[PDB]
C-alpha cells in the first residue's frame, strides 16, 4: 500500500558503495523489485524477489530484505550508475502495483560556489507587455541553493519559477535559472531589482542587482 | 529479444479522448498480464491499470476508473488504453509494462513511454529575447511562450558548446512553456531556436 524510500538523495563518489533503503508500511507478501531510471528513459528492472538480478544486470547490483525492510546495494559505483532508483511491490489481489517515491544517486564532489548573473527584461520583451527578470547560478555544488528575489526591498514570493540542469557530465556541477515574472506596468513602478544567492560555497550570500 | 513499443500519445484538450497502443514482440504475449504505468512531469512512477493475460480481468487506479479502459489483442499482440474525459492532471508519460517471467510481481520489460499532454493551450512558436569589470560574462536567450514541447537550442549553429547551459522548460501559469539558454565567457553570439510543432525557426544574435 505504501513504500518509503530513503534517503531522498545519496551523494557518493565513483567507486563508493551505495546502500538504498525501501520500507513498506506493512509486511509485503511478495519480496520487492528495484528499478533504475535515467532522465527521459523507461525504467529498467534491476532486482526482483528482493535478491534476484534481472537479465543483463551486472554483479555490482545486489538486493536483500524481507517483511517490511528491503535494501538495494551497489558495491562500487560506476559513472553510469548515477540515476534514480525505485522500489516496487505488487500482490496477486488486488493487482495494483505500488512504487516507492525514488532515491536519486548523485555524484559527490568538492564544494563549488556558483557565479551569479542577473538579467533585466529586454526592451524587445517590454515592448510586448511582460517583463522577465532572470537570475543565473552557474556551475555549483552541492545542489542545495537559495534564491531570493527583491524589488525595492520587497521580498518576492510566488511570482518566480526556477529550473536546474542535470549534473554536468564533466565537472559534476549544477546550474540554475530563476525567472521573476512581473507585468510590465509593475516592472516600471520599481527601481531596484535584486537576486540574493545563498550557497555553502559562498561564505557570504551574493547579491546581484540593477536599477531599472 | 522482448520488446514493447508504444504509440498514440499526443496533445489534447480537456474532456477529449486518446487511444494508446503498446505492441509486443519476442515473447508469447497471451501468457502475460500487462500493465500501464504513468509518470507525471517531475514525479515518480504511478500504477494505472492491468489486464489479465486472457483479457477477462481488468483493474484500475481509482483516479482513472470510469474514464479509462484497458484491453488487449492476443492475435496482434497489442495492449491498449482508451482514455476518455481527459483532464489536465492526467498529463504524463505513459508506459506499458510486462509482468515478469521469473517473477510476476515485478515488471521485466517496459515500453519506451508515450507522452499524454492534456491542455487547452494553443500550438505557438516561441518569442526569443536576448539576455545581455568582471572576470567572466554571461549572456543567452529567453525562449518564451511556446507550446508544446520541445524546442531545440544551439549556439552559433553548433560550433559553440563549451560553457553552454540550456535549462529544462517550465510550464508557466498561462499554460505555455519558457526556458533560458545561457553561455558564460572569460566573437558573435547567436542562439538557434527550433520549434517543430509550429515550424518556427529563429536565429537570435545576442
Amino acid at each position: 500500500g505504501q513504500l518509503t524510500q530513503s534517503p531522498a538523495t545519496l551523494s557518493l563518489s565513483p567507486g563508493e558503495r551505495a546502500t538504498l533503503s525501501c520500507r513498506a508500511s506493512q509486511s509485503v507478501t511478495n519480496y520487492l523489485a528495484w528499478y533504475q531510471q535515467k532522465p527521459g528513459q523507461a525504467p529498467r528492472l534491476l532486482i526482483y524477489g528482493a535478491s534476484n538480478r534481472a537479465t543483463g544486470i551486472p554483479a555490482r547490483f545486489s538486493g536483500s530484505g524481507s517483511g517490511t525492510d528491503f535494501t538495494l546495494t551497489i558495491s562500487s559505483l560506476e559513472p553510469e550508475d548515477f540515476a534514480v532508483y525505485y522500489c516496487q511491490q505488487r500482490d496477486n489481489w488486488p493487482p495494483d502495483a505500488t512504487f516507492g517515491q525514488g532515491t536519486k544517486v548523485e555524484i559527490k564532489r568538492t564544494v563549488a560556489a556558483p557565479s551569479v548573473f542577473i538579467f533585466p527584461p529586454s526592451d524587445e520583451q517590454l515592448k510586448s507587455g511582460t517583463a522577465s527578470v532572470v537570475c543565473l547560478l552557474n556551475n555549483f555544488y552541492p545542489r542545495e541553493a537559495k534564491v531570493q528575489w527583491k524589488v525595492d526591498n520587497a521580498l518576492q514570493s510566488g511570482n518566480s519559477q526556477e529550473s536546474v540542469t542535470e549534473q554536468d557530465s564533466k565537472d559534476s556541477t549544477y546550474s540554475l535559472s530563476s525567472t521573476l515574472t512581473l507585468s510590465k506596468a509593475d516592472y516600471e513602478k520599481h527601481k531596484v531589482y535584486a537576486c540574493e544567492v545563498t550557497h555553502q560555497g559562498l561564505r557570504s550570500p551574493v547579491t546581484k542587482s540593477f536599477n531599472r | 529479444l522482448i520488446n514493447l513499443v508504444e504509440s498514440g500519445g499526443g496533445v489534447v484538450q480537456p474532456g477529449r479522448s486518446l487511444r494508446l497502443s503498446c505492441a509486443a514482440s519476442g515473447f508469447t504475449f497471451s501468457r502475460y498480464g500487462m500493465h500501464w504505468v504513468r509518470q507525471a512531469p517531475g514525479k515518480g512512477l504511478e500504477w494505472v491499470a492491468v489486464v489479465s493475460s486472457d483479457g477477462r480481468t481488468t483493474y484500475y487506479a481509482d483516479s482513472v476508473k470510469g474514464r479509462f479502459t484497458i484491453s488487449r489483442d492476443n492475435s496482434k499482440n497489442t495492449l491498449y488504453l482508451q482514455m476518455n474525459s481527459l483532464r489536465a492532471e492526467d498529463t504524463a508519460v505513459f508506459y506499458c509494462a510486462k509482468e515478469g517471467g521469473d517473477n510476476k510481481f515485478s515488471f521485466d520489460y517496459w515500453g519506451q513511454g508515450t507522452l499524454v499532454t492534456v491542455s487547452s493551450a494553443s500550438t505557438k512558436g516561441p518569442s526569443v529575447f536576448p539576455l545581455a569589470s568582471e572576470s567572466t560574462a554571461a549572456l543567452g536567450c529567453l525562449v518564451k511562450d511556446y507550446f508544446p514541447e520541445p524546442v531545440t537550442v544551439s549556439w552559433n549553429s553548433g560550433a559553440l558548446t563549451s560553457g553552454v547551459h540550456t535549462f529544462p522548460a517550465v510550464l508557466q501559469s498561462s499554460g505555455l512553456y519558457s526556458l533560458s539558454s545561457v553561455v558564460t565567457v572569460p566573437q558573435t553570439y547567436t542562439c538557434n531556436v527550433d520549434h517543430k510543432p509550429s515550424n518556427t525557426k529563429v536565429d537570435k544574435t545576442v
